[PDB]
């Protein structure tokens, strides 16, 4: 089916910007919807971003509006997630999970790449 | 390709140049016909004929997915609620979707 | 959207667990549920409320009455000890549980 | 009765016992192949074929999900990521498969 790898997460300062880049391989990619999910360290699963086909519509959830930019391209296959002024209680793990047309649900999930936001 | 057709036929009988080639028309729409037949079949084989199978129980309604670009979505499940039926939603297959509604149709 | 689990149910292995995801009106809603192992990336378990995605152990059950869902497990492996996160859609943003952690004794 | 015919016509396009079975035989393969396309077209044109239109994008979404069937003609859809709910469309009464094919080649 789809694999995807993530990528761009490390150490940064607070405040700081990331692009976490979920590299679907696969030419499927481009008819799923696709969302990024972060699990908080020692926490449960929360939801970030939920990408469509096209880009038209981008949905986060409340905590993250305005902060965070959801994108796709599919001449390349990626998809990026871009997070402008980190919090310090934006730690997590941030899996890149596919809406897949024969499941009904994000069942293909990325490695999952860890932020990491400290001082 | 009619050429060889029309030698067959010729041979079937027998194992001016206006009606020959009205003859050889006539076969290229038959080859032509048998074409979109077959491209139809293959089609369905390939499972991009969204043909619901109907005419009971609930059925799971998956993700919506674009096919080869164009901003609409594949259906997944085909969904009916009468007035008084409680409605009920069956998946379309992936298999012969167009194949199985005729013959689930056929048989009653 | 509060939407809870328990913090932790654990059973031997061989009986069957029944994970309740509490919430309101969640009969009208559509429930999923993630299996998610230490390490690993979650595993989409359950959608649309029953319906297993291909390669689920048939195992997996899932269920609904009321404010409230539930996932069996039935014959439980020594596999399936993981996590699992039931999640719905609030109005348009998707809430996922506080999760169950699912110990094989 | 009607193979003889076909083959007596193409007899005569030409000039201006088994093998004639043979060639009857393929006759009636051909004309019943033609037949039953012609059963398909009629049965379409009647409304009882019914093939599924792409789902539009700008479909306003339901108020709930497939299964609660909320605003019902037989509509075929499937269940939207964004909200939970599925955006349904009904099938064409009048030309589904042709309707169908005709959005097929528009794109």
């Amino acid at each position: 089916e789809l694999q995807l790898v993530e990528s761009g997460g490390g150490w940064v300062q607070p405040g700081g910007s990331q692009r976490l880049s979920c590299a679907a391989s696969g030419r499927i990619f481009r008819s799923f919807y696709m969302s990024w999910v972060r699990q908080a360290p020692g926490k449960g699963l929360e939801w970030v971003a939920t990408i469509n086909q096209d880009g038209s519509e981008k949905l986060y959830v409340d905590s993250v509006k305005g902060r965070f930019t959801i994108s796709r391209d599919n001449a390349k296959n990626s998809l990026f997630l871009q997070m402008n002024n980190l919090r310090v209680e934006d730690t997590a793990v941030y899996y890149c999970a596919a809406w897949s047309g024969n499941s009904g649900g994000m069942d293909v999930w990325g490695q999952g790449t860890t932020v990491s936001v400290s001082s | 390709i009619p050429q060889s057709l029309d030698s067959w036929w010729t041979s079937l009988n027998f194992l001016g140049y206006r009606w020959m080639a009205l003859r050889r028309f006539i076969i290229f729409l038959f080859i032509l016909l048998l074409a979109l037949i077959f491209l139809l079949v293959l089609l369905d084989y390939q499972g991009m004929l969204p043909v619901c199978p109907l005419i009971t129980s609930t059925g799971p309604c998956r993700t919506c997915m674009t096919t080869a670009q164009g901003t609409s979505m594949y259906p997944s499940c085909c969904c009916t609620k009468p007035s008084d039926g409680n409605c009920t939603c069956i998946p379309i297959p992936s298999s012969w979707a167009f194949g199985k509604f005729l013959w689930e149709w056929a048989s009653a | 959207y509060e939407l809870t689990q328990p913090p932790s149910v654990s059973v031997s292995p061989g009986q069957t667990v029944s994970i309740p995801c509490s919430g309101d009106k969640l009969g009208n809603k559509n429930v999923c549920w993630f299996q998610h192992k230490p390490g690993q990336s979650p595993v989409l378990v359950i959608y649309e409320v029953k319906y297993r995605p291909s390669g689920i152990p048939e195992r997996f059950s899932g269920s609904n009455s009321g404010n409230t869902a539930t996932l069996t497990i039935s014959g439980t492996q020594a596999m399936d000890e993981a996590a699992y996160f039931c999640q719905t859609w609030d109005s348009t943003t998707v809430v996922f549980g506080g999760g169950t952690r699912l110990t094989v004794l």
